[PDB]
């Protein structure tokens, strides 16, 4: 999911 | 833990925490068809997720939760998060709303393919924000309670903890206004309540947003609902 | 116009203006026999919702397109409100009727979420966590009727009944920092219940053109509201 | 309206 990298970085 | 911010730090760090108020690729030469409309909000919803996660990150205790539950509380309140944060912006603005410098719609391009109940809905929420004049301090309470309390079922009671702690804020602005205790928390319940109106814009903005149906981001917000 | 009241006299009318709970029909379970009861339930609940909220103080008040307007935008909300109450002392079951005691598992007989399900277990269980009282109770429900369709005096009713839920918790002895606390996460709570009732409306209107159950003629009239 | 009648 793009919304889990999202908040990874 | 980091929630052991007074009430005045609780104020400063989600004020310095705001993101910004975006633009819009807007064409005031070219007309307002449906799907102008629908691709003008789209990209602009698109490009405020990605500030609006690192505002999140940046909102007191909100990092003490794991990744599966900041994707929880973000997949259920973005479109309030936008909502309120539109509905803010349009204060100063009677009968208008301000997705935008740039873009600020009225009650006749609004119109403009399913449904503009929401849009007079935003209108009268901020008509709310403008006849008792809420004040950015409690905005930016209020924004961080929508995203804390949506999913906080739809371990982790330090949620509460931190609502808790938002709430003494509330009051401790409220407090320092020359408002009564009455007048204190009656002002209090008159702001959470908004929050309701809110949810229900946000679930009919939602399903209808999968009726029509962009960003890759805002799809993998979809599929959450739903 | 009885605006006038102290905050028992709200509460003890607002106590004696509560609707009995209704039984069902309960057969001592497929996707039709669920929706078949809970729809007779609330088309059984729905008319004593309605004299409910006449005796609503400041309900009256307003003309009848208003009183139509808000029981239109609130009556699945006040009958979930309910479902959650009246289940708070059966943790993990919900007590539509009570002889229709569900839990989550026959939950999934609807092809409707069990989702709406386990956020009503979800809701009940925070009631019961913080021991929701009565009177707080049907506080709640009034303030659902008034606030919901409210797009004054019913500005005016709605900070009375605020302050009627905060005279409750003054008495006794929880501090003010608690109060409005509390005062809070009970309002904050209402949010959530109106999400269950626009997640639990949207599905209602599919088994509506689905002809899944035959509903009731003014079940599909608050339906025609919602669409 | 069924709901006018129930009101009144
Ligand atoms: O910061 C924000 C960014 C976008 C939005 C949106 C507002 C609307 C909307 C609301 C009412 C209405 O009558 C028309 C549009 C959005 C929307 C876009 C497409 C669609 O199919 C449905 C809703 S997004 C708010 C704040
Ligand atoms: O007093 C009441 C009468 C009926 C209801 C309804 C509950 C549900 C439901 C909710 C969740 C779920 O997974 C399945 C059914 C209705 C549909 S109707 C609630 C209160």
């Amino acid at each position: 999911k793009i919304l889990h990298r999202l908040l990874q970085d | 833990l980091a929630l052991s911010l007074t009430a005045d730090q609780m104020v400063s760090a989600l004020l310095d925490a705001e993101p910004p108020i975006l633009y819009s690729e807007y064409d005031p030469t070219r007309p307002f068809s449906e799907a102008s409309m629908m691709g003008l909000l789209t990209n602009l919803a698109d490009r405020e997720l990605v500030h609006m996660i690192n505002w999140a990150k940046r909102v007191p205790g909100f990092v003490d939760l794991t990744l599966h539950d900041q994707v929880h509380l973000l997949e259920c309140a973005w479109l309030e998060i936008l909502m309120i944060g539109l509905v803010w912006r349009s204060m100063e603005h009677p009968g208008k709303l301000l997705f935008a410098p740039n873009l600020l719609l009225d009650r006749n391009q609004g119109k403009c393919e399913g449904m503009v109940e929401i849009f007079d809905m935003l209108l009268a929420t901020s008509s709310r924000f403008r006849m008792m004049n809420l004040q950015g301090e409690e905005f930016v309470c209020l924004k961080s309670i929508i995203l804390l309390n949506s999913g906080v079922y739809t371990e982790k009671d330090h949620i509460h903890r931190v609502l808790d702690k938002i709430t003494d804020t509330l009051i401790h602005l409220m407090a320092k206004a020359g408002l009564t205790l009455q007048q204190q928390h009656q002002r209090l319940a008159q702001l959470l309540l908004i929050l309701s109106h809110i949810r229900h814009m946000s679930n009919k903005g939602m399903e209808h947003l999968y009726s029509m149906k962009l960003s890759d981001l805002l799809l993998e917000m979809l599929d959450a609902h739903r």
